[PDB]
């Protein structure tokens, strides 16, 4: 899996 | 809901030339207005603009992705009923149950994007509860986005504009049919406000700020 370039907040 | 950006436009301008911050006092309590609250928002987003597009879900678990090649495919929160919009904005509407194996492609990227959305990110808003017939509205799709150094920009087709600011992770609503905005501060803490009332009582820096950017983003919009 390739992770993508940007994201919103990630999960705590 | 086209026109509608130069009318938010107008609104910010309004609001701007008015320096809120700068009053004798800035009460802006007496700006809130809780029946302006949005009915979508985006709640979570993903950036594969290399190879695919940006997936997105709005604030009813519906997903969506605006694909590379300007075109959006969108899955309703029964996760079946699918729309379907080409560039010229042509909208289609299908079901995965009986999707043409000309959306196969799209549809598996979209899965993809949906459940990674769901295994990794956080839901912007998550605690805010829907009106009473909020759920037959017309649900909106992404027409436009971009990022800065500072925030992403994200235009939806009901003429809403969002503005995700990455170093504090506030948020903006801007809704130019209500002529409302909301803000969503640093605590998480949402908050609507109508841009006429901020411009009678005035606002805080940290607020205005948001709108002197928000007003050089929606500019950007228009000249795009």
């Amino acid at each position: 899996a390739t992770p993508p370039t940007l994201s919103s907040t990630v999960l705590i | 809901v086209d026109c509608h950006l130069s009318d938010m436009l107008q609104q910010l301008h309004s609001v701007n030339a008015s320096k809120p911050s700068e009053r004798g006092l800035v009460r802006q309590e007496e700006a809130e207005d809780p029946a302006c609250i949005p009915i979508f928002w985006v709640s979570k987003w993903v950036d594969y603009s290399d190879k695919y597009g940006l997936g997105y879900q709005l604030c009813d678990n519906s997903v969506g992705v605006l694909f590379n090649d300007s075109t959006r495919l969108i899955l309703y929160n029964d996760g079946d009923s699918l729309q379907y919009i080409e560039r010229d904005g042509t909208e289609s509407y299908l079901t995965v149950s009986s999707h043409p194996n000309s959306l196969m492609k799209k549809i598996t990227l979209l899965k993809y994007f949906r459940n990674y959305m769901s295994e990794h990110l956080l839901k912007a808003g998550a605690n805010i509860t829907p009106r009473e017939g909020d759920e037959l509205a017309r649900l909106p799709y992404l027409r436009t986005w971009f990022r800065t150094r500072s925030a992403i920009i994200l235009h939806l087709s009901n003429g809403s504009v969002q503005i995700n600011f990455f170093q504090d992770h506030t948020k903006l609503i801007l809704c130019p049919l209500m002529a409302a905005v909301t803000y969503i501060d640093e605590k998480r803490d949402f908050r609507t406000y109508r841009l006429s009332l901020l411009e009678e009582y005035g606002c805080c820096k940290e607020l205005a700020s948001r709108l002197r950017y928000a007003r050089t983003m929606v500019d950007k919009l228009l000249s795009s």
